[PDB]
């Protein structure tokens, strides 16, 4: 099966979300840059070229969390108590339908890690397209869904705020404006390049009940010492 | 080479000699020599050295 | 200064001085006499005698130990380990030839495959009729399979134990202990078990001393040619309970296996006895060691 | 060297509770120690009536009989914790001189010169090896023994012989009698029955 | 590149009529280059003309936030903190230089005058520097101010008598002999307090590497991580593995200390949160059958599911933003009160910020400080732990702490700048934040000019920060950094003092008495004989052997682009860890970095030493390590190596391999003489009597032999893949010799040092008397200095007459001799001798 | 062990009704079939192992620093051969650049 990336998914996905489609584009890349840039696509990073590029990393991690939280939904059920993001909203339900939700919610996760493990080695450009592409479809399948009419409001909702969290997670990570320094509850605050306040015993090299070579149950005077050579 | 005196310069605390030449101080009968003293049983050896020679001084006890 | 030979700079007085326990000694020896004085004029007597006496526990004859989720029964294919499922091919010829031991019916779902080291089985004269007599001698509550005893290089010699329920039943009331932590040690008491020696002792050799004996005339003479046996590692009650030591004339290097054993006089006679050997022979006197 | 070509057609078979190395390194060291035949080419280089190096060990004066070989004849197998010189040096070998797995008894401290004739590089490498344990256990031989020294001393002193001969802690009895017969250490003879 | 360079036929050498004497002229040549304590003036010089310029201008740039706790007023209610930031941009030391009278101007100080008066031997340091000072405002905006500071001297700085920065250094040897110094000494020390001040070589295990110890914690691997060079910081990570069965990674380093974290969660944080590629880099791939996998992941399963009662909220999280977060929170010092800072989305921004950058920076610098290099740390870092759990598994041994393979020996330079680091920020940057701390507390920041900035800055560095700069390296120049003071007994006690490599001071019975022994890494680099024979420093002191050297840090640069370069590297992004142990790639290592991946390991190897051997584009102080027990290939550049010069053993396998084939392709054509088509093994040196000769004439010295490939320098750890001949007859007794092949011929005296080589014929005698002649040889009455006169020494005993010994020695070619030729009977007379006594004529 | 096809979690096994099931943080159940029936194991000996030696026994020939021997190489027929010896058992093998090892490995 041949593969081909799609900027239709992603456009679609970003006017759902009244977003701009760079913020979607730029998964894993939003790291010291400003988030009014990220959201303008300005100075946007050129595609990777490398198979140990963090950014494919980034994006996968993005995607197993929408996973990862959906089959939490899905297998509800079996939990002793479901997490706090899937409880505050199914919690309406009845135990009957608790324990449903498993047949007639779609499997999302078809053949996703066996292809981003072959084209991270191959392309890897490709790659970082592949996982964004692949979240937006995702989020598709489970926002175009109508049957059956009981389900369609649990899971809506659940594809919003799933994609709101990873995007909202990639911008707590970019840089930040300006705020109030003193609500950390301590008076100085420090920055990564900062060496004023470095601790002093790890300039040093970093790293280190009887001793068996000291005389000390041995009375003899420091100045007759020599009464202990070999001879 | 090291000899002293009958008396001479003493350590505030304890009122013992001063430690080794360099203070012009006595020398040190250790603990390893009162065990030869006491093994020999030179007992009076012992008043005279560590009692008269160094500290001994009168206790009052009610 | 090897291990259990430690002998090096001070710490064999200081097992004496500071009263260690028998657990922590380095260097503990024991020296036995065998019981038959005609034995031990013997050498090849006393070498035998030797190498009995010697701790082959079975986790040394182990090369490799597989714990298996299995049951086996006789005609019901259940599932088995992709790796190990050639194992089947010797299962046939052993349920073939020991009409008697056949497979329980509370066989649990539990399987510990066993690969034998070839080499230490010859270097230490242990065949694997023996291995299987003493593993069904001391575990009562599994079920013993094995592969055929073969003389061709290539080809391993298999021990399969198959766990019964019983194993569960001895204490399963304490439910802090699910099944998976029963198995791993039920495998730890399999791989202790005691095969052909006595616990506590490592190395056996043979040594020549001499001692003294009245003749039937009255004579005191010097009898040079006897045989007894020097052991690395102690154990007074191991060697205690064989037939072919004698048990009065154990002579230990350990106080507190001599004192656990004897009582406090003869302890106080093995504390002068090990300063001794401490001091030399250019050593104090004997009222010092008193 | 007949030792290793055993090993090398694999005629070596432990006994049991040896393995082969173990068996190797006891076959080596026992095949490495010097005759008693060593004196005979020492007493025909030297007379006993005027040579004053034999003079001075033979009457017990200064020095000993494995003195006099290590000075003429050779040092032989420096042993260090009765066993060989262990290999340190990357997997195998003992020295950089000399290559992994080497089986000629040179490389495992086997010193084959006197001192009269001089050590190789090699040779005085391990001889070095050994001559710094004596250094190491003298500088312990103080502190080691003054350790155990104090501490028997504290436990020990409190015993003393009292008007009865008896050996007590004050009122407790250690010794019914002082060394079981009574005397002093300094009074005693040595006598034949 | 491959080498193009040949040499003559190694049949053609006639070396036959060489004798052991004629090789004493390349220790002499070796001594020559190197110098006795080159090394020393050496390190001293690049600590003053690079390492501290570095360091104060790269390591000591100041970020700081304070609150503004002034009263009210209209921008004073309005604003709430005040950032300093400022950097240093010129640095430079001059020579030392004192006041003569009062108000004059700065004469220069000479030593003998610091000597006498008691004074410091220690010249100015001035620094310039910007500084950039922002105030935050409630509303939003905030407001910069910048000044540039004119260059000031902060301090004084010790000086090495002897180096560059040395008065001594401008003189001819008539004046340094006429103005009290020593003509004939070399130098080495420092003086302060009107004494004289050695800094040792310090023993130090190798940076970039793992060290795996054993011991509640099963195992211990330690790795100190250092991004290149001998004044960056350095940041150590040690991966525990506990009786539990949790395996857990902590970094102990400027920023954070003793917070063990669960190793899967420093995986997380860099992106890669899936399970199954975190067990990947560290068995190398899921799909092998090996039974080392399945140790392997068998421990990595269970270490997963062990809880971790600090880390417990985020163990079971996969979202990378949350740990980070969480983390943050842990280690910054300056958060007191959590979730008050939650609510604000822009205060989580700058923490989850703030720990990128730190943890970028510190966690394995030396692969990358850059945001790129994380994916590529994580497969570095995983290759750490499978090394780790390849010795649980008894798979390897633990590491060696004896051996020199993994040691390095410090100087002056590298000790002084580790001090320098702990107290700069204490006496300068320290004293520079509390000055403008209080300069903003009495001014509002709009009212600050660029006049009152420059101001506080000054003054805020007064003279109580110039003592304490001062002091305080005279502090760790005298307390011991070992140091130690040098009394000078006579001439070879003061170079026997700069030659002495102390180590790091443990209660450990077998501990204690392991490091005090010869070890088999020592011969040629450590001398086996020097040592004390009495007390507790018995072994604890080493001395370098007469040849040994100790390198300064390459051009890492260089060889790590033509590595990279080289079409038989393939590039560590181009592999996978799957394309490693599928087809067997063998690692590639320089300075300890992990770059790239080679299908044969012995090739490069032997490839890149061939190449060393020109020196026109691999550097003669490379060394080149091929592991031949896991096949990978290390390259070492960096400062701290022992190496020794050793004369290359070249042979004719080739040729004989050829001969061999051609015979035996003979006989099975039925041939007879087939025996005839078969050559003898030649193996042999190319110095000659002739180069011996015009070494002793000055028109040879070591580096042109280094040049023609006749010598080359070896490192303990590069020694692990030489056999070296013990002498010229070892090789020439097997120059016929196949089953022999020696790689380098020593010359036997290389093995002692100075002092150990005073000793006549020290072979025959029994080598602990030979440890004795080191000790006593350097408490010998002589003329224990040449500018005794110009001196107010304590306990100093000056010899008047000494001798040449009838039988000398090669030490007494760069020591004088101390003692005299006394005639000695071995006699009994009157039993005065006895006991180790002499009788002494009175005359 | 078991990876979760879900998000690649490392599954926990526990034990039902003569079965093992595989249960995930997220939910997802899976059972093995037949490669999972493996609790546990261990190898003994790990220090002399046929596989430990593999490398280096494949760089032995090209090592300087190993010990030769004069014996002819029955594939080259070159004349030395390289001799090493592993394990506590001193197992002796000669091995040679063309690929021939003794033991016939
Ligand atoms: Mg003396
Ligand atoms: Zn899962
Ligand atoms: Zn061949």
């Amino acid at each position: 099966e041949p593969w081909t990336f799609d900027y239709g998914k992603i456009i679609k996905t970003a006017k759902i979300l009244d977003i701009s489609p760079a913020v979607i584009e730029a998964i894993g890349a939003m790291e010291g840059r400003s988030y009014a840039d990220i959201r303008e696509g300005q100075g946007a990073p050129p595609p990777p070229t490398s198979m140990d590029d963090p950014r494919l990393m980034a994006v996968d991690s993005a995607v197993r969390i929408f996973l990862y939280n959906y089959n939490c939904l899905r297998h509800v059920s079996t939990f002793n108590k479901p997490p706090i993001h899937v409880e505050r909203l199914v919690k309406h339900l009845s135990y009957e339908e608790k324990e449903d939700l498993e047949k007639v919610l779609p499997n999302v996760v078809n053949e996703y890690h066996t292809t981003f493990k072959h084209l991270r080695v191959t392309d890897p450009a490709s790659a970082l397209l592949y996982s964004i592409e692949f979240l937006c479809i995702s989020f598709l399948t489970l926002y175009e869904i109508k049957e059956p009419s009981w389900v369609v409001n649990i899971v809506r909702e659940f594809a919003l705020t799933e994609l709101n969290t990873i995007i909202q997670s990639e911008k707590l990570l970019s840089k930040p404006g300006a705020f109030n320094f003193m609500i950390f509850g301590e008076d100085f605050v420090c920055s990564g390049e900062d060496s004023s306040m470095d601790d002093i015993s790890a300039y040093s090299s970093p790293g280190l009940l009887d001793d068996p070579f000291s005389i000390e149950d041995v009375d003899i005077s420091l100045d007759v010492l020599d009464n202990l050579a070999p001879q | 080479r090291y000899a002293v005196a009958s008396y001479g310069p003493t350590d505030a605390l304890t009122g013992q000699p001063l430690d080794g030449k360099r203070s012009h101080g006595g020398l040190r009968l250790g603990e390893m020599e009162h065990w030869v003293l006491t093994a020999q049983g030179a007992m009076q050896t012992i008043i005279e050295k560590s009692h008269d020679d160094s500290d001994g001084c009168i206790s009052y006890i009610c | 200064v090897a291990g259990g030979t430690n002998k090096s700079g001070i710490v064999r007085p200081q097992e004496i001085f500071s009263a260690k326990p028998v657990e922590a000694e380095q260097s503990s020896e024991m020296l036995l006499r065998l019981k038959n004085p005609e034995v031990e004029t013997n050498k090849t007597y006393a070498q035998e005698i030797a190498n009995s006496i010697e701790l082959i526990t079975f986790e040394r004859l182990i090369l490799q130990w597989h714990l298996l989720y299995e049951t086996y029964s006789s005609t019901k294919k259940n599932v088995m380990y992709p790796d190990f499922a050639s194992d089947v091919e010797w299962m046939t010829d052993f349920l073939e030839n020991h009409p008697l031991l056949q497979p329980p019916e509370d066989i649990a779902n539990w399987c510990i495959r066993l690969e034998l080291n070839k080499t230490t089985m010859i270097l230490k004269s242990i065949s694997l009729e023996s291995i299987i007599n003493s593993l069904r001698a001391k575990h009562p509550n599994t079920y013993i399979m094995h592969s055929v005893e073969n003389t061709a290089s290539g080809i391993p010699i298999i021990i399969r134990i198959y766990l019964r329920e019983s194993a569960f039943r001895r204490s399963t009331n304490t439910r802090m202990a699910t099944d998976e932590k029963i198995a791993v040690n039920v495998v730890d008491k399999l791989l202790n078990s005691t095969i052909r020696g006595i616990p506590g002792i490592k190395n056996a050799n043979v040594v020549k001393l001499m001692r003294h004996r009245v003749d039937a005339q009255g004579k005191l003479v010097r009898l040079d040619n006897i045989y007894a046996i020097k052991t690395n590692g102690t154990n007074i009650f191991g060697a205690m309970l064989d037939d072919n030591i004698d048990p009065y004339t154990i002579v230990s290097s350990s106080i507190g296996d001599t004192m656990e054993l004897y009582g406090i006089e003869a302890a106080r006679q093995k504390i002068i006895s090990e300063i001794r050997t401490v001091m030399g022979d250019k050593g104090p006197n004997h009222r010092h060691l008193l | 060297e007949e030792i290793n070509n055993r090993l090398l057609h694999g005629d070596i078979m432990p006994p049991i509770g040896l393995t082969t190395h173990d068996f190797y390194e006891k076959l080596q060291l026992n095949a490495l120690k010097f005759p008693d035949r060593i004196l005979k080419p020492i007493m025909n280089s030297i007379n006993p009536e005027t040579n004053g190096l034999f003079q001075m060990v033979a009457t017990g004066a200064k020095g000993s009989n494995p003195n006099m070989i290590h000075i003429m004849a050779g040092i032989g197998q420096i042993e260090i914790n009765t066993q060989r010189i262990q290999p340190q040096f990357s997997f195998g070998r003992t020295l950089v001189y000399y290559p992994r797995f080497a089986l000629e008894a040179q490389a495992y401290g086997f010193i084959c010169n006197s001192y009269i004739a001089g050590l190789t590089s090699p040779e005085f490498i391990f001889g070095e090896m050994n001559g710094r344990f004596d250094l190491i256990n003298k500088a312990l031989s103080t502190s080691s023994t003054g350790y155990a020294n104090r501490k028997a001393i504290f436990g020990l002193q409190s015993c003393i012989v009292d008007y009865y001969r008896r050996v007590s802690i004050d009122t407790r009895l250690v010794q019914q009698l002082y060394g079981e017969d009574g005397l002093d250490a300094r009074q005693l003879e040595t006598v034949r029955f | 590149l491959r080498p193009q360079i040949t040499y003559g036929p190694i049949e053609t050498v006639d070396n036959e009529e060489l004798t052991e004497a004629d090789m004493l002229s390349f220790i002499s040549a070796a001594v020559n280059s190197t110098g006795l304590i080159g090394y020393n003036i050496k390190s001293f010089d690049d600590l003053m003309d690079n390492g501290i310029p570095q360091i104060v201008k790269q390591m000591f740039n100041v970020d700081i936030t304070y609150k503004d706790q002034r009263d009210h007023t209209e921008i004073d209610k309005l604003r709430e903190s005040v950032q300093i930031q400022f950097n240093f941009t010129d640095v430079n030391i001059e020579r030392p230089q004192h006041r003569n009278y009062s108000q004059g101007n700065k004469i220069n100080l000479l030593p003998n005058k610091a000597r006498l008066c008691g004074l410091s031997y220690s010249g100015p340091v001035n620094l310039a520097a910007e500084v950039i000072l922002t105030a935050h405002y409630s509303n939003g905006r905030q407001e910069v101010k910048r000044a540039s500071i004119p260059p000031f001297q902060v301090s004084t700085f010790p000086i090495m008598r002897g180096s560059n920065r040395c008065h001594t250094h401008h003189l001819s040897k008539t004046a340094k002999k006429e103005i009290g110094e020593d003509p004939n000494e070399p130098g080495g020390y420092f003086i302060a307090r009107g004494g004289e001040w050695v800094v040792d070589l310090l023993e130090n295990i190798r940076f970039n590497t793992l060290h795996i110890h054993y011991h509640n914690e099963i195992i211990r691997g330690e790795f100190i991580s250092q991004p290149g060079g001998a004044f960056e910081n350095s940041s150590q990570i040690i991966i525990r593995y506990m009786t539990t069965g949790a395996i857990t990674i902590e970094i102990n380093s400027t920023k954070f200390s003793k917070l063990r974290i669960p190793w899967y969660l420093i995986f997380r944080m860099f992106g890669m949160t899936g399970d199954d590629s975190i067990i990947e880099q560290v068995v190398f791939d899921l799909e092998s059958n090996s039974l080392v996998n399945t140790f392997m992941i068998e421990i990595l399963e269970k270490s997963i599911h062990v809880l971790d009662p600090i880390f417990q909220p985020v163990q079971h999280e996969l979202n990378r933003e949350k740990i980070i977060q969480f983390l943050s929170e842990k280690v910054s010092k300056f958060v007191s009160n959590p979730s008050a800072y939650k609510s604000d989305e822009n205060a989580v921004q700058y923490l989850n910020e703030r720990q990128l950058t730190i943890l970028d920076k510190i966690l394995l610098p030396h692969m990358g400080q850059t945001a790129d290099t994380r994916v590529r740390k994580l497969r570095f870092l995983g290759l750490l732990i499978h090394k780790i759990l390849l010795v649980i598994m008894n798979v390897f041994p633990p590491t060696d702490r004896d051996s020199y393979r993994t040691k390095r020996v410090h100087g002056s330079g590298v000790s002084l700048a580790k001090a320098f680091k702990a107290i700069f920020n204490t006496s300068v940057i320290a004293p520079i934040i509390n000055g403008f701390k209080e300069l903003l507390k009495q001014t509002a920041f709009e009212e600050l000019t660029q006049r009152n900035i420059i101001e506080a800055f000054s003054a805020a560095l007064s003279k109580n920060t110039a003592s304490d700069l001062n002091r305080s390296m005279e502090q760790s120049i005298i307390s011991g950094v070992s140091t130690q003071s040098l009394e000078r007994k006579n001439l070879l006690n003061t170079i026997s003092a700069l030659r002495t490599v102390n180590t790091h001071n443990s209660k450990q019975t077998e501990r204690a008495d392991m490091m005090r022994r010869v070890h088999a890494s020592y011969p040629g680099y450590i001398c086996v004989a020097q040592s004390a024979d009495t007390g507790e420093k018995v072994g604890m002191s080493k001395q370098l052997a007469i040849t040994a050297n100790v390198c300064t840090a390459g051009e890492v640069l260089s060889l790590k682009q033509r590595l990279l370069s080289d079409p038989a590297i393939q590039q560590l992004a181009d592999v996978s860890n799957k394309d490693i142990v599928r087809k067997g790639l063998a690692r590639v290592f320089i300075n300890g970095e992990w770059i790239g991946c080679c299908t044969n390991a012995f090739e490069l190897a032997q490839r890149y030493r061939m190449l060393r051997r020109e020196g026109k584009v691999v550097h003669p102080h490379t060394t080149i390590y091929w592991d031949s027990m896991v096949d990978e290939v290390e390259f070492w550049l960096d400062v701290g190596r022992l190496t020794r010069p050793l004369l290359i053993v070249d042979n004719n396998i080739e040729k004989y391999n050829q001969a061999c084939y051609k015979a035996a392709e003979a006989r099975k054509k039925g041939d007879k003489d087939w025996e005839k088509h078969k050559i003898p093994f030649i193996q042999n040196t190319r110095f000659t009597p002739q180069m011996a000769k015009d070494i002793l004439a000055g028109t040879l010295t070591l580096e042109d032999l280094v040049a023609q490939g006749i010598c080359e320098f070896i490192t303990p750890e590069e020694a692990e893949n030489c056999l070296v001949a013990f002498s010229i007859i070892e090789l020439r007794k097997h120059k016929h010799d196949v089953t022999r092949r020696f790689t380098h011929v020593d010359v036997p005296q290389a093995i002692l040092g100075l002092a150990a080589l005073v000793s006549p014929y020290a072979n025959c005698t029994q080598p602990a008397r030979v440890t004795y002649e080191t000790n006593q040889g350097r408490q010998t009455g002589g003329w224990y200095c040449f500018s005794w006169p110009y001196r107010v020494d304590m306990n100093r005993f000056f010899q008047f007459y000494n001798e040449m010994p009838l039988v000398k020695t090669i030490a007494h070619n760069y020591v004088i001799p101390n003692g005299l030729n006394t005639i000695v009977a071995y006699m009994i007379y009157g039993g005065y001798n006895q006991e180790d006594s002499v009788i002494v004529s009175q005359s | 062990m078991k990876i979760c096809k879900a998000c690649s979690s490392c599954m926990v096994r526990t034990y039902v009704d003569g079965n093992i099931i595989f249960r995930c943080s997220c939910g997802e159940s899976v059972q093995g079939d037949s490669q999972n029936l493996l609790v546990s194991s261990k190898v003994y000996h790990t220090g002399e192992m046929e596989d430990k030696y593999k490398i280096f026994i494949k760089n032995a020939p090209f090592d300087p620093t190993n010990c030769q021997i004069k014996k002819d190489c029955p594939n080259c027929h070159l004349d030395y051969l390289t001799q090493i010896c592993i394990g506590s058992q001193k197992i002796i093998i000669l091995v040679c650049r063309c690929g021939y090892m003794s033991n016939r490995g």
